[PDB]
């Protein structure tokens, strides 16, 4: 249970930041004052990674 | 030898059991590395539901 968990934490994740990955796109090449583009990084804490 | 014989079933009995867990029951021993060292899915899983 406890592997099955875990597998699907990360099931979650890499889905969840293909998603934002893909949404990123339509933000490409914004301009705006100084501002040229726009971005949502996603990553996995250590901390919870570990 | 009675117990040895039923203790031989039982040890058949978990393994096979064992073999149906995950990630989704199949040849998972290498199966699973073999799995995601490729960016592809287990078929079975494809075809889990």
């Amino acid at each position: 249970s406890s592997k099955s968990v875990a597998n699907i934490i990360r099931k979650t994740i890499q889905r969840e930041q293909n998603r934002i990955r893909m949404l990123n796109q339509g933000l490409q090449a914004v301009s705006f004052g100084q501002v040229r583009g726009v971005r949502l990084n996603v990553n996995v804490r250590e901390s919870h990674a570990i | 030898v009675e117990r040895d014989e039923v203790a031989a079933q039982k040890r058949e009995l978990e393994k096979q059991i064992e073999r149906l867990s995950q990630p989704s029951g199949a040849e998972d021993s290498r199966m699973i590395a073999l799995a995601e060292r490729f960016g592809g899915v287990l078929l079975s899983e494809i075809y889990d539901d």
